[PDB]
Formats: structure tokens, sequence, C-alpha cells
């Protein structure tokens, strides 16, 4: 008896641990105003060094920048490059170690989820002109011709592909783990994706053959990515309206990327067995 | 590679070779002028850029990550610190058939208190006996004890106030971890891959509270593989057995039909349990068969040889796998190990009483042939000397 | 010969791999995995330049 | 455990109550103080105390005991180890009469190398013949040898290098005693022993030379008198086996009786020989029944467990005691113990060309009933590969 979570495992049982104390000072504390003062003291001591260190005054201007207060008593001295050079080791830290830091890690990374999705090798299934038949009659976004279906590129806002991209980032690694194969550890795999997989039978369907499963959402937002060193994400709408992107009349009203990766997904890891079924519905937000 | 850390006078040394010739055009730094400050100041800053990228470049791995610097990172993937957990056991409630059951039943064993782990029935059952999968309501290894008869604390119309733990074997209890348990167990995860063999299941099945040894089907079963119009197996049965807490070690079937329906999940064939989506199964268990095992001509033999027979015996009859023939040579080798090749030892095999039970047979050569669902269970093995002979005189 | 095997040998791969019944998880292949490995017979062409 | 081990928290209360009622005053003790934890630790001290106190008991039992002190107890008490043995017999060496002769004499039989044990003569006598007592050069079993004819290695002059096995058997090699048979051996001194004067007499007719195995009378040779009841042999009699020089190591009539002679005397029971006084008895040998063994199924194993079992099936056949049946299911048990439980693999025993022999006769169950003074005798392993592997082709 303890609530029970989820995990690559299975529904394992958590908990805490206690706070130790130590954790060096992470990106978040390094602050130009902070550290452009504390740079003031590497300078040596003196009648020369002793008042120009203790009248450093330390302001922000527009863009930051944690700059020196010239009043109009100043006495230019080495001090004042000190507070320069402080407030640069800030900026340069800001903006070279927080990337390729926050960039390393698929649960972190903004602004490079493309790389990441080359990374993985993620190939779509609704893309190919030669996608499996069994994949629907008719995918939501191919538009119907005398030819057969005909697949629409689509292109999405750049917010909505940057949310899209890292919830499947974040699905794609967790599955790289290699899970055990029944619904709660695949649902906890395309949880990124706001989506869960769900049984249509009650009845034990051992004999019942097409073990048809449902793909229903979990919410209408993706959870997006801060750029930022300390905040919340900024949470983006997940779905599109066909007639604000003008796009042709055959596709669906609303359409839904994440709802077809974790079917790519679901899709390719139940591909064994030899009586599944995947039916797909719509959903208005 | 290549690529790291300079030597702090290394740095040095570049950073005012770049600052005599990009800006002074070539002149010396002279130490204690302005220059010389300016050279210090910038190499402060640059050791303090690499510094502050060993840092965190180390905060990011796993092996000498902080602590709560891993259980996020590991959380996010889902692995997480295993809390202290609940000892689990089995009683047996007795009183008037019919009456009323409630939900908040609590069991006082000794010093500890328990509860009912399961769902309770509305009804006491026509036979008058209920056994119940009770698990303690605090945590710990104190959970795991050895007492037998325990009382009912809430006092319930029609239902004695005396319960026996079954067995008295409440297992199942281990305590919280640590910052150090949980590295262990997390990257050594990370080098892992689970795949679902047989081995899976049959070390999965062995958690259960109190289960200690699970086998295959037996020799005697058809064993059927496929449960539906589908082309190759994704059926899977089992036999567990509970050695040191049910008698001969076979439970009811009240007991394996909660494994059956955690395991494979129930609804069964959907993977809404621990088992792979599309596998339906069981765990079934059997029933016991009494055999009375005749040792003829051990007496001359020395009481210490004649002694580990016997508990080689009582040993190897005890764990026969469920649906197994219980044959005689394999009993008569127990016996050519010890005692020799040189001496005499024959072995027979009887019914209590020489009365039939159901699913048990004998062979033309005396061996007994048992069908599935029934267990070779040993009520007395006996020692006697018909055959004369001179190892005495 | 161009390394095609004779039957019997891709025969015992299989058994080693899949198991025997194939399926039940008693080898290598995990459980409810069944297949079969293949051999080919050689076609001999001749190549001018 | 052999001293006591008082219940630990019992233990743990004492040592607190004579720290407060001495230390303290009679006052209790703060817990994770310094008086606690000095407490903590007397009380591991006093454990490794009644440990080191056991196992200085343990050190004086003969059954555990290392192997020094065990050789430093049993010297006390007269049993001392046997030390390595060099083979030993008689050279018949010919050539012209007076020749000289030195003390560098050596014999190459085969492939080993022998010496001359007492003083040569110094001249070759007039007869022209001389035969020499002679040991091996190596210690060890490798020294013991049948063989016949052998070559001078080291050339004299006037001799000629062909010399003569005077019996034609090296007997007596042995290698040096280890510790655990020691033990063993030792251990059987102590204890109180039933019938002593058996084992006795059969220790002592083990060193008769190149007597191999001395063994009891057989189970297939007991005797009843005219009312069925058991008849207790009066006199003592066993077999001999002579393994390394005859056929199936059973001797002529005449060598056993001449071991008779020397062990008894004559006439028996006056203590003319090595027995005490009035002990009669009879050493005895046996006739072989030529048995072939045909195993099946052994192609499917890798040829390792093909080359152990049939080496270990011939060693357990040609060891086999006399007046002893060879049954099926030992044979079956040594197979089996190989091969693993669900292998399939029959043997079976014939005789050769399926001719009749005195003494043995084929139960129905398949076995080989051997009568009194007979033995079994293995005439030939064969192994039938029907091509049958693991993979067809």
């Amino acid at each position: 008896m303890n609530v029970l979570i989820p995990g690559i495992d299975g529904m394992v049982s958590a908990g805490t641990l206690e706070y130790t104390g130590c954790c060096p000072p992470s990106f978040a504390d390094v602050d130009e105003c902070t550290l452009a003062t504390a740079f003031v003291g590497l300078l040596p001591s003196g009648p020369l060094w002793d008042r120009p260190k203790y009248e450093a005054i330390t302001t922000i201007t527009e863009a930051g920048n944690c700059a020196a207060c010239w009043t109009t008593d100043h006495c230019p001295t080495l001090v004042d490059y000190a507070v320069n050079v402080g407030a640069r080791l800030a900026s340069v830290i800001e903006r070279t170690i927080w990337p390729a830091v926050r960039e390393s890690d698929p649960f972190t990374a903004v602004t490079s989820t493309a790389d990441w999705l080359n990374r993985f090798d993620w190939v779509n299934c609704f893309e190919t002109s030669c996608r499996s038949k069994e994949l629907g009659e008719k995918t939501p976004i191919e538009y119907m011709t005398d030819c057969g279906p005909v697949y629409v590129k689509i292109t999405y806002p750049p917010s909505l592909q940057q949310a899209f991209e890292s919830a499947l980032i974040k699905s794609l690694e967790r599955l790289s783990m290699g899970i055990i194969k029944n619904l709660a550890a695949i649902n906890f795999v395309i949880e990124p994706l706001k989506v869960r997989v769900v049984p249509v039978d009650t009845t034990d369907a051992c004999e019942n053959e097409t073990l048809c499963v449902v793909l229903e959402k979990t919410s209408d937002f993706f959870d997006g990515v801060n750029a930022n060193t300390c905040g919340i994400p900024t949470p983006v709408a997940a779905y599109i309206d066909r007639d604000v992107m003008q796009l042709p009349s055959d596709l669906d009203k609303y359409i839904w990327p994440g709802h077809m990766a974790a079917e790519c997904i679901v899709r390719s890891l139940l591909s064994h067995v030899s009586r599944f079924c995947l039916i797909r519905t719509e959903q208005a937000p | 590679c290549t690529i790291q850390r300079p030597d702090p006078q290394d740095l040095r040394n570049d950073i005012a070779t770049r600052f005599s010739t990009n800006v002074l055009g070539g002149a010396p730094i002279i130490p204690e002028s302005n220059e010389f400050y300016v050279v210090s100041l910038e190499y402060a800053m640059q050791e303090e850029f690499y510094a502050f990228g060993e840092q965190m470049w180390r905060e990011r791995d796993p092996r000498f990550a902080c602590c709560e610097n891993l259980v996020k990172m590991a959380a996010e993937r889902g692995v997480y610190p295993k809390p202290a957990q609940f000892a689990q056991g089995y009683v047996r409630m007795t009183g008037t058939p019919g009456s009323a059951l409630n939900q908040g039943l609590r069991f006082q064993f000794g010093n500890q208190t328990y509860e009912p782990a399961s769902v309770v029935p509305d009804q006491l059952p026509a036979t008058g006996i209920l056994v119940l999968r009770v698990s303690a309501v605090n945590p710990g290894p104190s959970g795991n004890a050895r007492v037998t008869d325990g009382t009912l604390v809430t006092p319930v119309p029609g239902i004695s106030s005396a319960v026996t733990a079954y067995g008295g074997n409440f297992c199942g209890g281990s305590d919280e971890e640590e910052c150090e348990q949980f590295r262990t167990r997390y990257l050594q995860r990370l080098q892992y891959q689970p795949r679902f063999t047989v081995e899976w299941l049959k070390s999965k099945a062995a958690e259960w509270p109190c289960v200690t040894d699970v086998f295959d089907l037996g020799p005697n079963c058809c064993a059927v593989n496929a449960l539906g119009e589908v082309v190759c197996p994704n059926n899977f049965e089992f036999y567990v057995l509970f050695r040191d807490t049910f008698d001969c070690g076979l439970a009811p079937q009240c007991v394996v039909d909660e494994i059956t329906d955690w395991l494979f999940g129930s609804p069964q064939g959907l993977g809404l349990g621990e088992a792979e989506f599309g596998i339906c199964g069981k765990v079934r268990t059997a029933a016991p068969v009494k055999l009375d095992i005749i040792l003829d001509g051990l007496s001359c033999a020395t009481p210490a040889q004649s002694r580990v027979v016997e508990e080689r015996v009582t040993d190897f009859v005890n764990r026969l796998p469920p649906s197994t023939n219980l044959t005689i040579d394999q009993l008569r080798f127990i016996g050519l190990q010890v005692l020799g090749p040189s001496f005499n030892f024959n072995v027979a095999i009887r019914s209590p009483n020489d009365a039939v039970q159901p699913g048990l047979r004998f062979t033309s050569c005396g061996d007994a042939e048992i069908d599935c669902d029934y267990k070779a269970c040993l009520n007395s093995v006996v020692v006697i000397n018909n055959n004369v002979t001179t190892s005495g005189c």
C-alpha cells in the first residue's frame, strides 16, 4: 500500500531523499551585479586602492549590463575596469555555457530540438508517400484526389513546432531505455506527447480478435520550454485549426501532431502482435 | 580530447603575449605597472570561466552529481527512490456462515497491526473459513515477524476473535534507500534493457508475498499455447509453491487467482498488468497427493547414513514440481550415492492405507504417475528390513 | 560454396534461435517471437568483360 | 556451537548493568553517549572472546584440526602418516663369468628406470647368471609395472644387454598419503569399532605386495540354515584384487593360498602367522564373468561428455567387488550424473556372443546377477552411433 506512480519498468512506488545541503550554485545564481562587485576583490590593497575599492557603486542600465555609477565626483582608477571584466564574465557565462549545457540533455534542450530529432533518426510515418495501408485509409494530413491520397507537408508555427519536438524528444529518450511492452509503461513513454492508450474491450478478450485500442487526449497543451534560467515553461496549444492555416479543405478540422507521433510510436512497438487495432477519433479542443 | 583546461602559468603566458602583441606593439609587460594588473585581471576572468565550466559539466554526470541533481534527471526518466515497504502475510478467520463482514478490519499480531490488502467478501463463505492476504500498517522490517496467533481488534458479530497467521510468516518488509543506494539501481539501470523472457515472468512472479518456488508446467500436461485466432504462442501458465507457508506447499485457488489478476492483468489480454500487451496466461496451483515411501534395507546401515538418506528423501519429495511422476529410479539414487554400490537398498511407493486418490496411478515399473494439478506430498517415510543379511552378526 | 549452407545447418540455427516449438521462450528469442532462418540455392553466372 | 552463546540481548543487558553499577553508581546510561559506545565495544570484544574460546576447543578435535595439528595429535597416539614407496622386484641378468661389475647398474624396463637395492657382487658368479633385488628410481605409482623383458642402460663389457624381470611384476609402488586420507584413517582408530579383528585382518592383508584392493564377502554370498535364519560366519574370510598384474585383478588360487598361509599360519589358529592366537580364516579369489556394455544415445552429447561417461563406466565396472550384481540402474545413474536428467540414454548389459557363463544369470529386469566366488569383468564398452546428431545431416 503506497500509492504507486509510473516508470520505464512498470508502476513503481516512489519516495523522497533527504536534503543534503551541498549542491554547487548553478546558472540561476550567476548574476552580473553580484560578481562584478565580487571581481573588485582581486585588486591589491593600499592607500591607492582602498578608497576606490570602497566607493565602487554598481547600477543596472536598460539592458541589464551592471555598470558603474559615475557620480559627479568620480576618480578614474582600475577598479571600474574590474567591474567591467566581472560583468563581462557574467555575460559570457550566460551566453556560452548556459546554452551548450541546456542543449546537451534531451529534457532541457530548447534551441537544438532539430539536431536531437536527427540524432534519434526519427522518421515520420504520415509524411512518406509509401505508407502502410493499415495506417488508415486516409490519414489526417492527406487530401484526396483521383490518384488516391496525397500528403501535404505542414509548416507549423515556430513555437508549436518547438514544443512538439521537445515532447517527442522526451518521449524518445524515455523509450531509449527499453521499456516492457505493457500498457502502463507505454503510456508513461508517450506521456510527454499528452495522449494515452486505452483499450476498448472489457470482457477478457483472449479469443476475441481485433484487440482494438483507442487514443485519448490527456490535455490540449504541450508543456513548452523556458529558454531562461529560472521560471516556468510557457505552455502552448497543441492543435491547429485547418481554416486558419489555409490548408486544403479535405484535411480534418483540427490536426494534432502529438497524436500522430504517438500513433507512430505505439504502432511500431506493438507491431509483432498479429491482431492489433488502433482507432483514431477526431478530438475537438 | 586534445581540448582541456590550460595550465595556469601557460594560460597567463598566452594572455600576456596576446596583450603585448595586439596592444602594446610588442613591449614587455613590466611588473607592477597598470598593464600588469590588467593582464592579471583578465587571466583571472578566464580561469573563473574554465572553473565554472568544469563545475556544471560535472553536475550533469550521474556518477558525480549532487543528490538532488540526481533525483531529477532520474525522475524524468522514471527511476525513483524506493520507500520503506510494508510486509504482507496470510490469515484465517472463522465464524458463523453468512455473518456480516466489514471493510475496516484490523488484526493484532503481537505488537503489530495488520489490515486486509485485498477486497473483503460481503459475507463469510458458507464453509465458515476465510483466508485473507493482510499487510502491516507500519512499514519497515519490524513488520517481518514470526507470530502465529493474533486477535481481532474490531469485534465483529458472529466471528471468532482469534485468528491464526497462515504459517506464521509475514514477509515482505524493508527499509528506505539512501543517496548512495539510489546511485546504484540508477545508472546500473541505464546499462540494462529488459526483454520479456520466460526468465522475466519466472522472476516477476516470485515477488508475490511469500512465494517460494515457481515451476513451469509439467510433463503430464497438454498445455495449450494459442488462445485465439492467432498463429504462434500467446499463452503462458505456471505453478507456484508456498513451501514454508501452506501445507505441502500448495495454496488454494483464492490466493493464486489474485496473482493471476495482478501479473497478466484483468481484463486479461490487453497488457493491463505487468505482462506484455497481448499475452494471456494463468498462475495455477495443484492439489496434494499423499505418498508413503518404504525404504527397505536401511536399518543395516550406520544410523548416520540412515539419517542422511531420510533427510535427503524427505527434501527431494517436498520439492517435486507439480504434475511430475515420482519415479523409483530417482529415489534409488539418493541411496546409491551415500550407501555405495555394495549395499542392498530397495525403495517402494505406496498410497496411505492402500487407498485410492484422484490423479494417482501406478505404472508397470512401480512409479507414481500424477496428473496435472496434482503434486506428490510426503506423508511418511518408513524404514523396514525383511531380507536377512550378515551386516548384523 | 558461395557461402550457401545445406538445409540442416540453418535448421539447427533456427532451433537454437527460436526454440522447439518456436515462440515459447525456450531459445534466445523472446516469448511469443516466432520465425525462421533460411538458406538459398546457387545459380551459376558467368561474367565477361 | 559448543560453548553456550547466550542470548545477545541478555548479554548486552548484563554488560550495561555491570557498567552502571560500577562506574555510574547505579544510574542508567544516556543513549548515544561515550558510555553507550564503550558498552557496545566491550560487547563486541566479549563476542570475539566467546569465538576464540570455541575455536581453541575446536583445534584439539581430530575431525576439525589443521593438518599440522592433526599430525602432531596422531603422533601421540601411535598413528603416523604413510610415506612414499618405491617399486621393487628382481632382475635376472646374464653374461660371461668373471666379468667386472660396479654399483652403477641401471635397467630400463619399458619407460621406467630401476637400480640395485642390495650390494652388487664384485664379480659375476661362475654360474653365468645373477639375480638382483631391484628398486625403482622414482617413487610413486608409476614405478609399478607388468613387464617381462628389459634392457641394460649402462653397458658393461661381457654382459648381454637383455635382462629379464624375475617374476614379471614390480609391486609396492605407492605415493605419499594425503591429509584427508590420514585424517579419516586416524579417526577410525579412536572411534568404537565393532568386529575389530575383521578390519585389522583386512588392513594387514592390504600390505601384501601387489594387493590392490581388499573387499568383504559380497551380498550374494550369505547363507541360511534349514530353519530359515541367517547364519553368522565363525571364520574371517574376504577377497583381494591384484588390479595391476592379472586379468581383472583376479589371481590364481596358489597366490591367495600363500597369502592365507602368511596371514593366519599353518596350521591356522596357533598364532604362527600374523594374526593373534585362535584366529582362523581364509583369503579367497574369484572367477571372471565377461560382460559387454552397450551405450545408446551418446552421440547426441558433446565429445567431452561422451569420453568422460565412457571412462566413468569403465572405472565403475572394473572396481566392482566380487559377489555383487551389476545392475542397469547403476550405469544409468553414472550416465545421468553427467549428461543431465532430461537426456535420452539407454544402457544394455550382454554376454559375449550370447554364450552362457557359469555363475551369471540375467534377471527379467535386465540386471546381471552374479553368484559367489565370481566377479564381473569388462570385456568391451561399445557405443552405438547411428549418425544421430543435434542438427540432422
